[PDB]
């Protein structure tokens, strides 16, 4: 999508590159949120006796 | 009961030092990611999603 | 971009182990080091900006401690 | 038998929305809404009648406004400079079968997606470690 | 950059500059459909 | 002289119509 957008005219190259480096930056991130939040809710409910 | 006592206590309390840093970390970054990549490009920051 | 000069083999937080990293699309430009440079950001999106992102950050931590505190 | 009939009725209303109907709506922004409006309670109508509501409503308000929405969006971050949008009847069939698939992933994806037990007990776990908020 | 939607109506205005030229008169500038000779209001 | 067409949507057209579809879909369970 961002290729299209900067062939289009949109945006340069440069605002291409920082935008994918944070975008998947902030994947990262949530996924992990996400996934160490589960995790810590599972440990805990596995302990419900 | 001891083996509750023993195990499962363990695992109530068994990632605070890992997945808390990772959390805090995280959620310290995604909100400055974010408003970048708004800066950057509101149309791919809401394709991102 | 000067990141894209190495190239990556290690998860970008050490702490993490091998098996839960991501295989990114852009080795080395995502890690921490790379994306969160002060001077960098602070040259391409104004200090104003970063400095009230990062006081919004520690403001999410500051309201977690004031959650515990409450009970 | 619901997902055929959903989709003829469907047919049939973005069919007569595409004749003369089509022409007293406004163009644009507005045009795309009031179709959409019309087309979802056409829909909810014919299904109200013949009794098939019973597990298809949830598909109809994604479907027919998933496409006017969709460009209201592009014009308030991209800008309305670009020419008017078109209508959803007289788009060609791209559009209705990538509506439709949409349609079906967010309801797989919702169906997927719909725990207290687990906060209590997270809660519980907060308040043995009040003790030690000094050091957090 | 070509132009916009053609629907029906809402034609955007064409211009054309033509510039550094002497001498001043003489000049004819003509409108054509690609030929044909192009209809619409036309002014200087 | 551009014209309107029978253009098929961009994978970007796509993705706006599955986050539209998405978030229609929530609010009406919301509501």
């Amino acid at each position: 999508c961002g290729l299209q957008q900067m062939q289009d005219g949109e945006l340069t190259q440069g605002s291409l590159l920082s935008f994918m480096i944070y975008q998947e930056s902030v994947g990262s991130y949530v996924q992990t949120l996400v996934y160490i939040y589960g995790d810590m809710l599972s440990n805990v409910g596995a302990a419900e006796k | 009961l001891n083996s509750r006592l023993s195990s499962d206590t363990t695992l109530m309390s068994n990632w605070l030092p890992l997945n808390a840093n990772v959390l805090l970390r995280s959620l310290v970054k995604v909100v400055g990611l974010y408003g970048f990549m708004l800066s950057i490009s509101p149309r791919l920051t809401l394709l991102s999603l | 971009l000067t990141c894209q000069r190495v190239r990556r083999l290690l998860p970008c937080d050490l702490d993490i182990h091998p098996s839960h990293r991501l295989l990114t699309l852009m080795n080395n430009c995502v890690c921490d080091g790379a994306v969160w440079n002060a001077f960098r950001l602070i040259e391409r999106h104004g200090f104003f900006a970063v400095t009230l992102y990062l006081c919004c950050g520690i403001t999410l931590l500051v309201v977690i401690l004031a959650l515990l505190c409450s009970i | 038998r619901p997902w055929t009939s959903l989709l003829l009725v469907d047919a049939a209303l973005l069919w007569l929305l595409q004749g003369p109907l089509g022409t007293l709506l406004p163009q644009g922004l507005p045009g795309l809404w009031l179709e959409g409006t019309l087309r979802l309670g056409g829909l909810w109508g014919l299904l109200k009648l013949r009794g098939l509501l019973g597990f298809v409503g949830t598909l109809l308000l994604p479907l027919c406004l998933a496409t006017p929405l969709t460009v209201s969006l592009r014009a308030l971050v991209a800008g309305a400079s670009r020419a008017p949008p078109a209508r959803v009847a007289s788009a060609p069939w791209s559009w209705l079968l990538v509506g439709y698939g949409a349609a079906g992933l967010s309801w797989s994806l919702w169906a997927v997606l719909s725990q207290v037990n687990n906060k209590v007990l997270m809660w519980r776990l907060l308040k043995l470690s009040r003790p030690d908020l000094p050091l957090l | 950059t070509l132009a916009r939607a053609a629907p029906g109506e809402a034609p955007p205005e064409l211009l054309c500059l033509v510039s550094h030229f002497y001498p001043s008169g003489g000049l004819e500038v003509e409108w054509e459909l690609r030929s044909q000779k192009a209809e619409g209001q036309r002014w200087l | 002289l551009e014209v309107a067409g029978l253009s098929g949507p961009s994978l970007e057209d796509s993705v706006g119509l599955f986050l539209s579809a998405f978030l229609l879909l929530g609010l009406f369970k919301a509501l």
